[PDB]
């Protein structure tokens, strides 16, 4: 598995993979990591798939009447908190690196990282999963401040190529999302159109 | 345990505490910990006690030997190579974690041998339960090219960092140094510790214990 | 996960005919490393009480903060403070109250009886006890006992005429036995805490001991 | 908790003439990796305390939320009233105890500092419970190497000045950066006294490898 | 620990020694591992002192309550019994106690014995510790139902003191009881290293 | 522990021109007692002794090999031996069996040939030669007599003080202990005697 | 369990054992002989493993029989148990180490009778009385109190019946007849086997 | 431990960390983990300290009384070739992640990579260590073929400096080493010197 | 281990147990009552678990006598059976679950004699002749071999003595005595102890 979340000026950028292994074995070689908890939140999952569609669907609950009551357009550090709860109550039972990112009229765009233990850190972009240790050099030497919506796009692309190529529980296609003010944009990744790095040769 | 060494100036300054533990409990007050390789030549020792002295006394007279075939003065990479193949022949079975220094012809050279095998030269270094103390005294104000009082302070200091900190070294301060063209071995250098004033007698008078059986016999 | 951590800490008690003296060391330390150089296991219970304890700090902590509630309790009720005696058999109950999660602690409670006499209370980390003259409790106990038992008891002497145990005398053997518990036990040292149990009150008294 | 995640080091802690001054890297660490290599691990309970914790990260951010809406529950009333250094400590031990004795503890190792009523407090509380006071403290690490330093300077001089004892904290982790495998060479400086809790850094030290070339 | 008991004509004679282990050190040499129930009762303690101290004392203040309610001494097969439904609770989950509960009741001198594994047998003559294997070969050598109270109380007292010079466990001193029709009365309380200079 | 199996204690002491080595003499398989006069001090020549603590089968192994080897040695170069190198002989001869060493503590005591100085040493199962000034303990009640001779110790003691506090330690650390005990023997070595006697202990 | 007793008298040696041969839960033999005659006055009890005891109390046996055809006259029993001693303490680090308890009795023109005791692991101790198996734990307090150095023949055999009828009433295993046999001046005589 | 080779025209160049730990506690803050077997032949060790040196002893003997033999310059693949069998047929004693890397006449400058098991591979560059997962992605984004002597230190000294800061178990200062046919040079990179990149911050 | 046997004839039902109370190597008591009397006609023999025997065997015969109380009439032996069976069927996959093997004997006036068999795991089975312990596998041939359904009660007796005799001579536990009794049209009537 292999989440990334960067974020921008105007929102934010999410990507992942979509391969689904038990084993040595893809039992699902198209998985949508990315989950929409609101209209403008959206949230990768990395870890047990099991354990992370149980907290995405509980928390969109949650979030989702919680929105209806305040008649206002939900926080995206609400969200992330919500998932934080049950990421640290159910932490001895649970097995999820959720990365939530999305945008709100009072803070813009967000990207949290509630890892495993079930604590909650701000960044201006994250890593997760198992293909995430290939790209953590990679991610420190080439992000840089004042990024666009568009270098976003492509620094999310170029992260999780690599570490899809290196990493046995990563690869299948490229899920991005581009979440604004305006709203969101998926965006898939297939062969051709997925970064390339010539392999050094003798 | 907190055994240390320093390369300063013109020589090798070595420091060990005086403390024997057998468990929890004081065995020796007084154990040497400092052994003599060859006469440029000494050792630091912690770990297993048994396998620092079998360790380092065969390694002694082996340089021993060789020192009188070449008929030169012992090298301390010979003692290093000697110590770390033996060490690593063994798996590290041989508890003996020892701190080598010496003053040959290419200089003052300070090693430090672990159990399994593997040595290291640095400028400064520490053994022992008690080596983070000691290390940290060390990372705290030792300077290259130490004068000789320099650098027995700062190792005394090192050698009381881990005797007032660790529970697995006590007693006295133990140093030696190797110079170009002296080596002294003081024995003991500093005694921070020193057992309280009895405050009333518990003298056995005569016959205050009972006797079933007595035989004396009167040797030549 | 262990729960349990030894804490190291030695609590002596020998009781007179008209006082009772409790002491230990106060170095709380952890494996090889020294928590804190002042840290005292006397506290005061009562006017005439002084409970000792050794062990796991963390039930000492919290064994003392039981007792002390127990004894406000106990006041509130009853109308008058809780004895020696009563302490001693109140513990019991608590010691064995968490028999299948026990406190790592040993206690040795050193107060007055009704008569006025010296009292102590030695007592095992799942609850029992028992009354001696004298009793030591920690990581030198085995190294403490001993001595009291012959210097104390005059066990093994065929010529002694077994002077009365006088406090002057006593205030002697505590700081000569713990002399030479810091000398072998390596959690035994830095400083000794002396609380001398009278009609008039209780005393402290503090005295030196080695640091390595 | 019975295995930690995302982890702290040590943190240091000494009083001196006038108040408490607190050390901590901003480091979270997940095994051997550097993570999270700008989270604050000392949080200002109220005026006169300041709390620092190592160990599960996680757990310093439950105790940290639990700490904050005490504080906030009490000021509502505004009686006058308000919880000293020595009380939220003795609440920690019996928090940690508590879970302790259930089986299910807060893998944390807290430094509790504060300045209350003309007096420096420095405590100390681990997971198991066992707390005590001392002048001063050091986790993890540092108790193995900080300490013995800090420890040192104590005993020739017994009190210290704010500059004294600031300039001591720096010597501390400066050490523990060339010997602590789980350190970073950012860390964050807090110091209580009579105006109140101060934060200062990220602050870095002068590290030396004079000894790389010999 | 070392204690034995047996029921001869003259009432229950009832031994045990004064001595507690914290593994190879010796904790105490003056612990009393003979409690009084009440004025017609005894009962002895081996195994867990913390284990056989608190059920023995739970079992003392049950039998005080129930005298007030039935206005009546409980009998010995009634306490015990009390005892072993107390222990029962707790099977097999590392309770250690091996009493025996001594009294004259209605029907005369009652000897019975109750260990936490559940057991709760009646008898003439036993024997529990960790010594009592070798207080089982003097005592069944010189028991007899026709002895007297003198000769009983050299039975019981060399029986104690065989089995502390074999048993490294078992020490100290020697405290012997005597239960009868109007009561038990403590008969002596002899140390072991004065009992050697006088068998020998 | 396999060194808590037979039980047993040895100490000795140093005075000002003698020395002292006592032990228990209780043999016993872990809580039962076989023998109540197990010979735990053995005679290396004269005025030096070696007492032995640990497993009973590698007491009497060691004591028949150290033996073995002394008489070899005493032979082979014609005098006797001196304090010091039957210590060295005694390390030796234990750390061969370094990966399967012998389950026993000795403690040597005795008067140098010829000067008549003073000598007491312990060695660990590996042979970790330990001499020091003043005494040395090895059993499975050592606290006890760790104890026993902190406080009653003193500098240049005589013959017959050097007894009496060497006497009194044992009696006291043998009683703390379960698996110790059943008589003391005491020898105490002179420039020109040897004197053993055992002491009235608790027989328990 | 396997049962053996041990009495030295002042010019004699008493010693008895079990003949009960037993797998899992039934007696295969009730007249099984675990007395080694290792020479003319000595006698070598062995009990524990079940191929071990024959194969130990028989190398040596072999051993001190030799002795004798080379050197024309016999080991004494102190020889003979410092021998056996030596050879079960040789193989107990070894790679076949034998597990037996054993009880050797002999009596020496110069030196009268004498009872070693040795356990499994080596350790030899001389011993005016002793036993081996769990039915010492009830008899080792009867010979106690009623054992005296100066103790008669016919003593020592009415003192081993008390022993013997201690296990019948208290001992749970089943040892219904015992092998008896004494060594002194004249040699080794079987005595009447003790049957209950 | 993060060791690296890389090489270009004329010989090749090499790098690594200078951390020994033990556990969470630096034992060494400045051990010399590149070692010469040769004038011109060098080795990386990673992986167990003692069972590298002792390995690195042997070969350094066996290559240097075969050369002697030969009376030429040794191969770059004969050194690697003698470290492979060692490390091969001690595979279930020994723990090391050597890296031979030199120059010869014959070949020029070769890297060779053998790994725990005990396989020899040659490559145009190689990574080794615990902190070498980390740079996996940006050494595979970065190396492009053509680099020179100066784009290759540059290259290596960026790397590893990117390893140090994620991996617990590499830090200190960064030892370098460019071989040639003109010889080796040695240089050392600490503090100041050492590649920064500045960390993401809100 | 303890000892029981049953031997149900053409009116009459024969059973006998083991009187004998041990801890660990000694023999508590030589005149232990494993029996429980259940009713007027039935009897409950119970081995097993230390503290479980007794706590099983005396909360069925409290039930049992109860339901005779409330009820006039007693509890038939079949009936009573299957009560026990279902009780300890019940606390088999419970938290305290009885380690109990019994066998129920009684008569019923409609029925004649009755023998039932009960292992730990609350199987229960009807017999001529059943009995429990690692004695059972010593007497059950014997019982097999002379048994016969139309055996007379002065017979029974006699095949129960060379059960018990074979006990003596081939197991290797100690059991001296032997409780005896038989349940007929005139209740439980106790029979001299078969004692060696
Ligand atoms: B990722 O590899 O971490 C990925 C993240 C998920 C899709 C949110 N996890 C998995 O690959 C994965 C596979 N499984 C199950 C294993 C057992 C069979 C069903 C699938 N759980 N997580
Ligand atoms: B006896 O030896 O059984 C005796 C009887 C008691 C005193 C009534 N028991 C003990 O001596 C004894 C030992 N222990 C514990 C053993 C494990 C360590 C803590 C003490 N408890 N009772
Ligand atoms: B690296 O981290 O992999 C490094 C490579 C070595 C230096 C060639 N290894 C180590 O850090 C290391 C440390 N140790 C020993 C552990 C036990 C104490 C002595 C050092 N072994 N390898």
């Amino acid at each position: 598995t292999t989440i990334m979340a960067v974020q921008f000026n105007g929102g934010v950028v999410l990507g992942a993979d979509s391969r689904t292994t038990t084993g040595s074995y893809i039992a699902n070689r198209v998985t949508d990591k990315l989950t929409p908890i609101h209209d403008h939140i959206f949230c990768c999952r990395s870890g047990s798939a099991a354990d992370t569609q149980a907290v995405a669907d509980a928390v969109t609950y949650q979030l989702g009447f919680h929105s209806i009551e305040l008649n206002e357009p939900p926080l995206v550090h609400t969200a992330a908190s919500l998932f934080k709860e049950m990421c640290y109550r159910y932490r001895e039972d649970l097995m999820a690196g959720i990365i939530i990112a999305g945008w709100d009229p009072q803070e813009g765009g967000q990207v949290y990282s509630v890892p495993m233990g079930g604590m909650m850190v701000r960044q201006s972009f994250a890593i997760g999963g198992s293909g995430s240790s290939y790209i953590y050099g990679y991610v420190d030497a080439t992000y840089r401040e004042g990024m666009t919506k568009d270098e976003c796009l492509q620094f999310t692309a170029n992260a999780l190529a690599l570490a899809m190529e290196r990493d046995g529980s990563s690869g299948g296609v490229i899920r991005l999302a581009a979440i604004q003010e305006s709203g969101v944009e998926r965006q898939v990744l297939l062969g051709d159109q997925i970064p390339k790095f010539t392999i050094a040769t003798l | 345990t907190t055994i240390a060494g320093v390369v300063y100036k013109d020589g090798i300054v070595l420091g060990a505490d005086t403390r024997a533990t057998e468990g929890m409990v004081v065995a020796d007050k007084n154990c040497s910990k400092i052994h003599f390789i060859s006469p440029n030549i000494y050792c630091c020792g912690a770990g297993t006690a048994a396998d620092t002295d079998m360790t380092t006394q065969l390694i002694s007279s082996n340089l021993e030997l060789h020192s009188l075939t070449t008929g030169r003065l012992p090298r301390v990479v010979t003692a290093n190579r000697m110590l770390k193949q033996m060490l690593f022949r063994y798996q590290g079975y041989i508890g003996a974690a020892l701190v080598l220094g010496g003053v040959d012809v290419t200089g003052p050279h300070l090693y430090s041998i672990y159990p399994h095998g593997s040595t290291d030269k640095l400028p400064y270094v520490t053994m022992g339960s008690g080596s983070l103390a000691a290390m940290a005294v060390f990372e705290d104000k030792f300077r290259p090219d130490m004068e000789e009082e320099e650098a027995k302070k700062l190792v005394s200091e090192a050698i009381a960092a881990g005797i007032f900190n660790d529970l697995g070294s006590g007693s006295n301060i133990d140093l030696c140094v190797i110079s170009k063209s002296k080596l002294d071995f003081l024995r003991p250098f500093s005694v921070p510790n020193k057992k309280g004033t009895r405050l009333g007698r518990y003298r056995c008078e005569k016959g205050t214990t009972a006797v079933l059986t007595e035989k004396v016999t009167p040797l030549e | 996960f262990s729960p349990y951590a030894f804490n190291g800490g030695t609590v002596l008690a020998i009781a007179g005919e008209d006082f009772s003296i409790v002491a230990s060391d106060t170095r709380l330390s952890e494996g090889f490393s020294i928590h804190t150089r002042d840290s005292p296991k006397c506290y005061k219970l009562t006017d005439k009480t002084v409970i000792g304890c050794s062990g796991f700090h963390g039930d000492c902590l919290t064994l003392t903060k039981i007792i002390e509630a127990r004894l406000k309790m106990y006041k509130h009720s009853n109308n008058k403070a809780m004895t020696t005696g009563a302490i001693a058999a109140m513990l019991s109950t608590i010691l064995y109250s968490r028999r299948f999660f026990p406190y790592y602690v040993y206690n040795i409670i050193g107060g007055l009886d009704e008569e006025g006499k010296g009292a102590v209370y030695s007592f095992d980390p799942v609850g029992s006890y028992q009354r001696d003259s004298f009793k030591a409790g920690g990581s030198a106990s085995a190294m403490l006992q001993p001595l009291l038992d012959n210097q104390v008891g005059f066990k093994n002497m065929q010529n002694v005429e077994h002077v009365p145990l006088t406090l002057d005398r006593a205030m002697r053997l505590v700081k000569d036995v713990f002399i030479s518990a810091a000398e072998r036990d390596v959690y035994t040292g830095d400083a000794l805490r002396i609380c001398i149990v009278t009609k008039e009150g209780i005393r402290e008294e503090t005295v030196p001991l080695r640091k390595d | 908790t019975q295995n930690p995640m995302v982890t702290g080091t040590s943190v240091l802690g000494v009083k001196f003439d006038g108040g408490v001054v607190i050390a901590a890297d901003m480091l979270g660490s997940y095994g051997s990796l550097a993570r999270f290599r700008n989270i604050s691990r000392i949080m200002r309970v109220n005026d006169s305390t300041m709390l620092g914790a190592s160990g599960d990260y996680a757990d310093f951010q439950y105790l940290k939320q639990v700490l904050g809406q005490m504080v906030i529950d009490e000021e509502l009333l505004g009686d006058g009233h308000s919880y000293s250094p020595r009380a939220i400590h003795s609440w920690l031990t019996r928090a940690m105890y508590s879970r302790r004795s259930k089986m299910n503890p807060l893998w944390n190792t807290m430094v509790i500092g504060g300045y209350a009523d003309g007096e420096s407090f420095l405590g100390y509380v681990d997971m198991l419970g066992v707390a005590y006071e001392a002048p001063s403290l050091a986790t993890g690490y540092g108790a193995y190497l900080a300490q013995p330093l800090l420890r040192e300077v104590l005993e020739k001089q017994p009190v210290l000045s704010q500059t004294e004892a600031r300039e001591l904290v720096e010597r501390c982790m400066r050490v523990l950066y060339y010997r602590d495998a789980r350190s970073y060479n950012r860390f964050q400086i807090a110091t209580v006294t009579e105006k109140g809790v101060e934060i200062e850094g990220p602050l870095s030290a002068q590290t030396n490898w004079d000894i790389a070339h010999m | 620990t070392t204690t034995l008991a047996f029921k001869f004509l003259h009432g229950v004679i009832v031994a045990a020694d004064s001595r507690a282990t914290a593994g190879a050190y010796i904790a105490s040499q003056t612990v009393k591992k003979v409690i009084e129930i009440n004025p017609y009762l005894l009962g002895t303690m081996a195994g867990g002192a913390a284990d056989c101290s608190f059920w023995e004392r739970l079992l003392a203040r049950q039998c005080r309550i129930y005298e007030l309610r039935n206005k009546e001494r409980i009998s010995v097969a009634a306490a015990s019994k009390l005892l072993a439904n107390m222990v029962y609770q707790y099977k097999g989950m590392g309770l250690s106690m091996g009493t025996m509960i001594c009294g004259w009741d209605k029907r005369g001198p009652g000897l019975y014995y109750v260990d936490s594994e559940g057991n709760r047998i009646s008898g003439t003559a036993f024997s529990v510790g960790s010594g009592s294997v070798y207080a089982y070969g003097v005592m069944d050598r010189g028991y007899s139902y026709d002895l007297k109270v003198e000769e009983a109380y050299d039975l019981a007292r060399r029986a104690i003191y065989q089995a502390t010079y074999r048993d490294a466990y078992s020490g100290g001193a020697v405290n012997l009881y005597h239960v009868r029709e109007d009561g038990w009365i403590r008969v002596s309380s002899d140390n072991v290293a004065d009992l050697h200079d006088k068998y020998s | 522990s396999i060194m808590s199996y037979n039980g047993g204690a040895v100490m000795a002491m140093k005075g000002k021109n003698c020395v002292a080595i006592a032990a228990d003499r209780r043999f016993g398989i872990q809580a039962q007692m076989v023998t109540t006069d197990f010979q735990k001090i053995f005679p290396m020549g004269d005025r030096l002794y070696i007492g032995l603590a640990g497993l009973a089968t590698d007491v009497q192994t060691v004591a028949q090999r150290l033996k073995f080897r002394l008489n070899l040695y005493e032979l082979k170069e014609g005098r006797q031996i001196k304090p010091y190198t039957l210590m060295s002989m005694v390390a030796n001869l234990l750390y061969e069996k370094r990966f399967g060493p012998y389950y026993t503590e000795p403690v040597i005591a005795g008067l140098d040939p010829k000067t008549f100085k003073p000598f007491i040493c312990s060695l660990d199962l590996i042979g970790c030669p330990m001499v020091t000034d003043d005494f040395v303990v090895s059993g499975t009640c050592s606290e006890q007599m760790y104890g026993m001779c902190e406080s009653l110790w003193e500098p240049n003691m005589d013959p017959e003080h050097l007894f009496e506090t060497i006497s009194q330690a044992m009696l006291n650390a043998v009683d703390r202990d379960a698996v110790s005990g059943m008589g003391v023997i005491v020898h105490v070595i002179e420039k020109d005697k040897i004197t053993t006697r055992t002491l009235k202990a608790r027989m328990d | 369990m396997e049962y053996l007793i041990g009495i030295q008298g002042p010019d004699y040696v008493l010693v008895a054992s079990d003949r009960v041969a037993a797998s899992n839960i039934v007696q295969m033999k009730d007249d099984h002989d675990k007395m080694f005659k290792m020479s003319e006055k000595i006698l070598l009890l062995c009990v524990g493993e079940a191929g071990d005891t024959v194969q130990f109390a028989e190398y040596i046996q072999k051993n001190v029989q030799l002795y004798k055809m080379r050197n024309g006259y016999e080991l004494s029993p102190t020889a003979a148990a410092n021998f056996t001693r030596r050879n079960l303490a040789d193989c107990l680090r070894s790679r076949t180490p034998y597990h037996v308890n054993l009880l050797l009795a002999g009596y020496d023109e110069h030196e009268g009778p004498a009872l070693y005791y040795m356990d499994y692991l080596a350790a030899l101790a001389k011993a005016p009385f002793a036993a081996h198996g769990y039915g010492a734990f009830l008899t080792l307090s009867i010979l106690d109190r009623y054992y005296t150095p100066t103790i008669s023949r016919e003593r020592a055999v009415e003192l081993l019946r008390k022993c013997l009828e201690e296990l019948q009433k208290r001992f749970i295993l089943n040892l219904p007849t015992f092998s008896v046999r004494v060594i002194d001046k004249d040699g080794i005589h079987n005595l009447e086997n003790i049957a209950f």
